[PDB]
């Protein structure tokens, strides 16, 4: 919502997506089950996983934007040089990939 | 029962005040307006003070109404923490005197107003919307109650559904009068259509001439001041440019019957509102010295009826932070040398102006059009503002064919973009044309009718459009 | 409460002295222009705590304010105070204090805001701004406990009341002007200020005088910014209390200046700060906790109370048992699902106020925390957002506040330490947010 | 109007604790007079009187228990250490306008001891008897709390229908309090059936104190 | 200081003159009212009036049925309460404004207006003792009076240390009260003790000796 209230581009009706702006998600996906929503924009993370569980459910595939997702805390916690290794960490033995195949 | 005092200080007459409030029925009240039309003469004002409680002494007065010279601004520091002190009254106040003094002791219950500055910020938003001519550059000088003003006016300018950006503040304090030059370096970052100005008139009539010796004469007649931040409107000095902008406050208007038909009438019923949920009015006193350490009935919850409450359908609810909730501004371009001339009425924040159109000190080029998608797309304005977007034009369209007593314009404005719009948008872009864009009436690309050509023909054979 | 008579005087611009007064509402110069100050306003001890600053050079307050001006504008001053070091020390361990908290002035102790500084682990409560509630302050921080150690005591010279005097315990450490003789010393050292300055002024150019005749006579006086000027150029160089010349609106200048400890129920003096030299006594230090020691910065231990949205697939919820325990669930390897409790969200089926549901809380999110509680050794505290939503910065209509809504506010009050989410990463977010490297990879 | 709504009323808290009352009005009556809203105290055969003028500023004579807060249309009004000799009838509510909506009714009551009623058993006495009419009486002085169901039983039988309840407020002597039933009926309906029994179901204890004799 | 009067048994519909007199103040600068608590514990206002006399209110129930007046001189206000209802045996006070004019100054312990369908009758006071010796009370029922109110002693006018006087039930129009003393084996009955009924609405004095027949 802030990326399209960025771009002037976008104001070619950014109005329409305020006037069907939705609250859950889940809403979203069964608006378009009830066909009702056409399209919805997300993260392909969470598209791409639960398209491919839960069928009659398809993405376009092309990327939209380029983005990932990192871990925020507040100002002056000394631990981020140990955490962010500590996700390199867990990069190296493949404990991500351990996330993945459970 | 009202212990009301009517002090004079100017020249009109009293008598056609007296029936503007003569001629309302006293029995909406159930409580008698007891006026006291006093003259005072322009004398001191510690008389003045003793004054008060002279009429103190005269009656009982609850509520006052003064009328005041349109020149004293320090008079209106000295008036109020008096009351503050020691009374709750109520003045218009008069002129100048009813300067925005938004000082916070509660106590001092004066509606001393009428918009407030911000307010004069908010319906020059309406002015902006009028005219769209930007707003790139804002000058001011250390003037007190500035910063909240350029807050207010970033936070609104950057909640928009138009193209309306600022680019430039400017804080330069100039008692100062070596700060020329910097004028002329600050020549580039005060290059903007439309300028807000917020200085002091007496450094002004210096500054404006600094600032056309600068380079800026052609802008200087596009330069805003408030009516208050203004000098006096009759005989204004020329070192300012001519042709102005004219924002607040009236004389020419409703005037000195009609502000105490404001005045009186609004105290009475508000009074009557505190016998309707309360049934109840404290009395007042006659012992000013004394009757200050007798303030403990002061637990003012009739304030609520003093901001609140109106008068015969005019919407007189007030706030109490300094200003009224409700506009009446005045006419929006001031001339100079010349008077005052009666251009825009004001009502809901809203203006009425009968130009349509606005001119300033090559050529418009006038264009008929059609609409044709992909190529003129025609739409509605925003209902929200009336206006059109970022990427959108007006365009002026008037159907005069069911009009049969005053078939005239008096033209609807549309929004407009498109492909070619874009195109001829950036023709006027490359050759710095400026247009008169409006629509057709009869005919798409209309005909050969025994000669005669309707359409858009029949504006470039009749030289209504040279372009189209 | 003289404003009778010096507003009078601002009608014709003829100055006006303060002698017996800190009140720095007659400090605005913007209505009061008549003013000038032989004495230093409220506001000017509070830049006396930055010269705090580096005694044993602490970096880290809790304050709280009570609502008033004197406060607010103790607040820009302790503001323009902190802004500083842009380079290019960089062992930054400077005043990055931590926090600044509001309060509603003449209301009772019903702050939970003394717990909110309990969970901080500060070593400070310095400042408030009043002296007669400072005692009600005593008795709420005597409480819970504030008295014991972990905790240091600083007030001001208006912070001292008998009341306070009868609640502030051993340790507390007061910082008071010279201004016993005030009435005498001071007043000769003022009248020599304008003793100078009509020295001054008869050595003058033509100055117009402040004619015969009051307010009635309206033109306003043409010498009055003339005497401005000329009280502008004064420069005494020492009096009997000590004196040290005008400042650039007219202030007093200290450095005439001295601190006291409370011990035995006592003011004993210890230093004096001179300007820059802040010179200590030979005295102990007495702190109420038991010191004698020096207990510079705060301790840092947390258990780490982390907040979380529910947000497939990275978190998936289950109501509860019967127990409100969690059922040992498998997975395709026979593993345990290891879902740590997650208590929920009060009001939750939303638009019902119930109250909060300990989960059954699992997804990439706890596995990868129980990564890092076993990686750093970190205990913790599960939370969840009431509110279902990542946020955006509202402007606030209510004097134009661009907060940012939802749990991004709570984080950036700090009511939790960290997020786990899918958490997208925007610039405006990284203006008040510390970012870690980012955990996945996606569009 | 300003309708307000006082939660909890009847409420029993234990001693030396914050009774915190909540205070729920309709409409909102904050002002820069530091509020609008005033509040009330009585206690129950003494005047009624006013407790808040407009805040935890008070009059005269309130002790140090009281603390009330709160503003627009919530009032937090907290009672500091509590005891037993204020326990009675308070908060008026009001309005601005001029329907000064009053009542509410926040009676205190106070975590006691629970007592087990002493019971009293009456036949009628000789100057009742010559009269007519007859009366058995069932007193009971030393109870907490007061919702009692008394029953009176002649022979066994039960007769409800004319009995007339009527119990009062915290005894403070002894903590408790004092309830009376009254059955009023004719002279030979108490003296040809002579065994008089009565039950008084408390709260204290599930079993009613029971106390019989013949006359 | 505030003593409100003028009341008495009014029938339904029927009309009185309520009356007060107010010490410690002049009551041209101070204005005055009438107020209402109603026995199912809720309040009302009946009016209020001027300083001099003049502006007063009427609430919607009060304005077809009520009338205030006040002399400003002599210390009397008055209250013509016309057209009664049967919730009128409400206790009826007056107060002392507030200084903003609203809350109250200070108050006054009021009387009571009796608006019932009954007429005045003389209490049918009995006692009450058993036909232990060590718990068990010595009462008197009051019974079949109108109206309120009727004090209750014990033979002496100073026995008011464990006496229970317990409130009024009704029976065919008629109050009943129940009232009980504590004694103890060594005034049971060894002694002479009477129960004292004074009815000042009523104005008789009931002397009633009780003897119990058996123990």
């Amino acid at each position: 919502d802030i990326y399209f209230r960025r771009q002037v581009e976008l104001s070619t009706m950014y109005r329409h997506m305020e006037k069907h702006n939705y609250e859950s998600a889940a809403e979203a996906i069964q608006a378009v089950r009830d066909n009702k929503l056409h399209a919805f924009i997300w993260d392909s993370a969470v598209l791409e996983f639960e398209a491919s569980q839960k069928c009659d459910l398809v993405t376009t595939g092309e990327l939209f934007f380029r983005s990932g997702f990192g871990i925020g805390m507040r100002k002056d916690s000394p631990w981020k040089q140990q955490v962010s290794l500590s996700i390199l960490k867990s990069h190296e033995n493949g404990f991500m990939e351990d996330l993945d195949k459970t | 029962s009202i212990g009301i005092a009517v002090i004079l200080v100017g020249t009109s007459d009293e008598v056609a005040i007296k029936d503007a409030h003569e001629k309302d029925d006293f029995h909406h009240l159930s409580v008698v307006p007891r006026v006291e039309l006093v003259a005072m003469n322009e004398t001191d004002p510690k008389s003045i003070i003793t004054r008060i409680c002279d009429l103190m002494s005269d009656r009982k007065i609850q509520g006052v109404v003064f009328a005041d010279d349109t020149d004293q601004e320090a008079i209106a520091q000295i008036l109020d923490f008096i009351s503050a002190q020691t009374l709750t009254p109520i003045l218009g106040i008069h002129g100048g005197s009813s300067m925005i003094m938004a000082d916070k002791d509660e106590s001092s219950m004066f509606f001393q107003f009428g918009p407030s500055i911000e307010q004069q910020a908010s319906v020059m938003l309406n002015i902006m919307e009028e005219y769209d001519w930007y707003i790139f550059s804002i000058v001011t000088t250390y003037f007190p109650g500035y910063q909240d003003f350029v807050n207010k006016i970033r936070s609104t300018i950057e909640n928009s559904f138009v193209g309306w950006e600022l680019e430039e503040v400017l804080l330069l304090d100039m008692s100062l009068d070596d700060g020329d030059s910097k004028i002329q370096n600050q020549l580039k970052k005060l290059q903007s259509p439309i300028i807000l100005l917020y200085c002091t008139k007496e450094e002004a009539t210096y500054i404006f001439e600094v600032a056309n010796s600068v380079g800026l004469t052609g802008y200087g007649y596009t330069w805003i001041v408030p009516s208050l931040v203004a000098g006096d409107t009759d005989t204004v000095p020329s070192e300012f440019p001519t042709g102005l902008i004219s924002v607040s406050y009236d004389e020419w208007d409703y005037g000195l019957p009609a502000r105490v038909r404001d005045g009186i009438a609004i105290i009475t019923t508000a009074a009557s509102d505190m016998l309707s949920e309360h049934s109840f009015i404290p009395e007042p006193k006659s012992s000013c010295y004394n009757t200050h350490e007798k303030r403990i009935y002061q637990s003012n919850m009739l304030n609520r009826y003093l901001i609140n409450v109106t008068f015969e359908g005019r919407d007189l609810s007030f706030s109490e932070d300094g200003y009224q909730m409700h506009p009446k501004l005045v006419i929006i371009l001031l001339n100079k040398e010349r008077k005052w001339e009666r251009v825009g009425k004001w009502k809901d924040k809203s203006l009425q102006m009968k130009y349509y159109v606005w001119p300033r000190m090559d050529d418009h080029l006038s264009i008929v059009t059609l609409e044709e998608a992909p190529f003129v797309i025609v739409e509605s304005v925003d209902p929200l503002s009336g206006t059109c977007m970022r990427n959108t034009v007006p365009c002026q369209k008037r159907i005069i064919s069911e009009n049969k007593t005053d078939e005239e314009p008096g033209y609807i404005k549309k929004c407009c973009k498109g492909f070619c719009i874009d195109i001829l948008k950036k023709i006027s872009k490359s050759v710095k044309f400026t247009y008169d864009l409006y629509l057709v009436t009869n005919g798409k690309h209309g005909k050969k009718i025994n000669g005669t050509w309707n359409g858009m023909i029949g504006e470039v054979v009749m030289k209504r459009a040279y372009m189209a | 409460t003289p404003t009778p008579v010096s507003y009078t005087a601002g009608f014709y611009r003829i100055p006006v002295l303060g002698l017996t007064t800190r009140m720095s509402i007659y400090s605005d110069k913007s209505i009061h222009l008549s003013f000038l100050r032989t004495v230093p306003p409220y506001s000017h001890q509070s830049s006396v705590w930055f010269e705090m600053m580096r005694v044993y050079n602490w970096n880290h307050i809790i304050l709280l304010v009570s609502d008033d001006h004197e406060g607010r504008a103790a607040q820009k001053r302790l503001e323009t105070l902190l802004e500083e070091r842009e380079s290019k020390y960089d062992n930054k361990r400077g005043p990055k204090a931590e926090k600044v908290l509001q309060f509603d002035p003449g209301t009772k102790n019903v702050t939970a805001l003394l717990m909110e500084a309990r969970e901080l682990e500060a070593r400070v409560i310095i400042l408030s701004a009043s002296e007669d509630d400072a005692a009600t302050v005593y008795r709420a921080a005597a409480m819970l406990d504030m008295t014991g150690s972990g905790y240091v005591w600083l007030v001001g010279e208006r912070e001292i009341s008998g009341n306070a005097l009868r609640y502030a315990p051993d340790g507390i450490i007061g910082l008071q002007l010279i201004n016993g003789k005030n009435e005498s010393a001071h007043i000769s050292d003022a009248v020599g200020v304008v003793a100078q300055a009509v020295h001054e002024l008869l050595e003058k150019e033509n100055i117009t005088d402040p004619p015969r005749g009051c307010v009635g006579n309206t033109n306003i006086w043409k010498t009055g910014p003339l005497f401005k000027r000329v009280l502008m150029s004064s420069k005494y160089a020492d009096g009997v209390t000590g004196r040290v010349e005008f400042n650039e609106d007219g202030d007093r200048k200290f450095a005439q200046y001295s601190i006291m400890n409370l011990q035995n129920r006592k003011l004993v003096q210890v230093g004096i700060y001179n300007g820059t030299h802040v010179i200590p006594n030979d005295r102990k230090i007495i702190w109420p906790g038991g010191e004698t020691e020096k207990p510079r910065g705060y301790q840092m231990s947390t258990r780490l109370k982390i907040v979380t949205i529910h947000q497939e697939p990275f978190v998936y919820v289950k109501p509860t048992m019967s127990d409100g325990t969690c059922k040992e669930e498998f997975t395709v390897n026979g593993d345990p699902v290891k879902k740590v409790i997650c208590t929920g969200p009060n009001d939750t089926s939303p638009g019902s106020p119930r109250h909060t549901v300990p989960q059954c809380c699992y997804g990439f999110c706890i596995d990868l925390l129980i990564k890092l509680a076993r990686t750093m050794q970190f205990t913790y505290e599960v939370h969840l957002v009431a509110d279902g939503k990542f946020g955006t910065q509202e402007r606030v209509q209510n004097s134009n506040k661009k907060e940012w809504n939802g749990m991004m506010g709570e984080l950036l009050s700090g009511q939790a330490d960290m997020i786990v989410a899918p958490l997208t990463i925007n610039n405006e977010r990284a203006q008040y947010i510390e970012f870690s490297k980012p955990f996945k990879y996606q569009g | 109007d300003i309708q307000l709504t006082q939660s909890p009323a009847s409420l029993a808290v234990s001693l030396g604790q914050r009774a915190t009352i909540s205070c729920r009005a309709s409409q909102s009556v904050s002002t820069s007079r530091y509020s609008y809203m005033h509040w009330y105290q009585h206690k129950p055969g003494q005047p009624p009187k006013l407790l808040i003028k407009y805040a935890s500023n008070l009059e005269s004579g309130v002790p140090a228990r009281f603390s009330g807060s709160g503003s627009g249309t919530d009032f937090t009004l907290n009672i500091h250490p509590v005891e037993e000799e204020d326990t009675a009838t308070y908060y008026c509510q009001h309005s601005w306008e001029n329907p000064y909506t009053f009542g509410g009714g926040t009676k205190l009551e106070i975590k006691r001891a629970d007592a087990a009623p002493t019971v009293s058993i009456f036949p009628p006495s000789s100057e009742q008897l010559t009269s007519g009419g007859a009366s058995v009486v069932c007193f009971l002085n030393n109870f907490y709390p007061k919702d009692i169901n008394v029953k009176w039983k002649i022979d066994g039988s039960e007769r409800q229908n004319g009995v007339l309840n009527s119990w009062t407020d915290q005894d403070s002597k002894d903590s408790t309090y004092s309830m009376s039933s009254t059955l009023t009926l004719t002279k030979d309906e108490y003296e040809r059936h002579n065994s008089y029994t009565c039950e008084a179901t408390h709260k204290t204890s599930t079993s009613p104190i029971v106390k019989s004799f013949n006359r | 200081k505030l003593q409100e009067s003028g009341g008495g048994s009014v029938k339904l519909g029927g009309s009185l003159k309520l009356s007060c007199v107010v010490s410690g103040f002049t009551f041209s600068t101070y204005y005055m009212s009438w107020v209402r608590q109603t026995p199912e514990k809720r309040l009302e206002l009946v009016a209020v009036i001027n300083s001099n006399g003049g502006n007063t209110y009427y609430p919607d129930n009060v304005k077809g049925r009520f009338t205030i007046s006040r002399d400003n001189a002599e210390n009397t206000l008055y209250l013509q309460m016309s057209s009664l209802k049967s919730e009128d045996t409400a206790l009826y006070y007056c107060a002392r404004r507030d200084y903003d004019g609203f809350a109250m100054d200070y108050w006054g312990q009021g009387t009571s207006v009796t608006v019932s369908s009954a007429k005045t009758t003389p209490p049918s006071v009995y006692p009450l003792a058993p036909g232990t010796n060590s718990m068990v009370t010595l009462g008197c029922l009051v019974k079949g009076y109108f109206p309120e109110p009727v004090t209750v002693t014990w033979n002496s006018g100073s026995l008011s240390s464990g006496v229970h006087t317990f409130p009024a039930v009704l029976q065919s129009d008629l109050y009943t009260l129940s009232s009980s003393v504590t004694v103890p084996s060594s005034t049971w009955p060894s002694e002479t003790v009477t129960c004292n009924v004074a009815h000042p609405a009523s104005s008789t004095k009931v002397d009633k000796k009780i003897v119990p027949r058996d123990c």
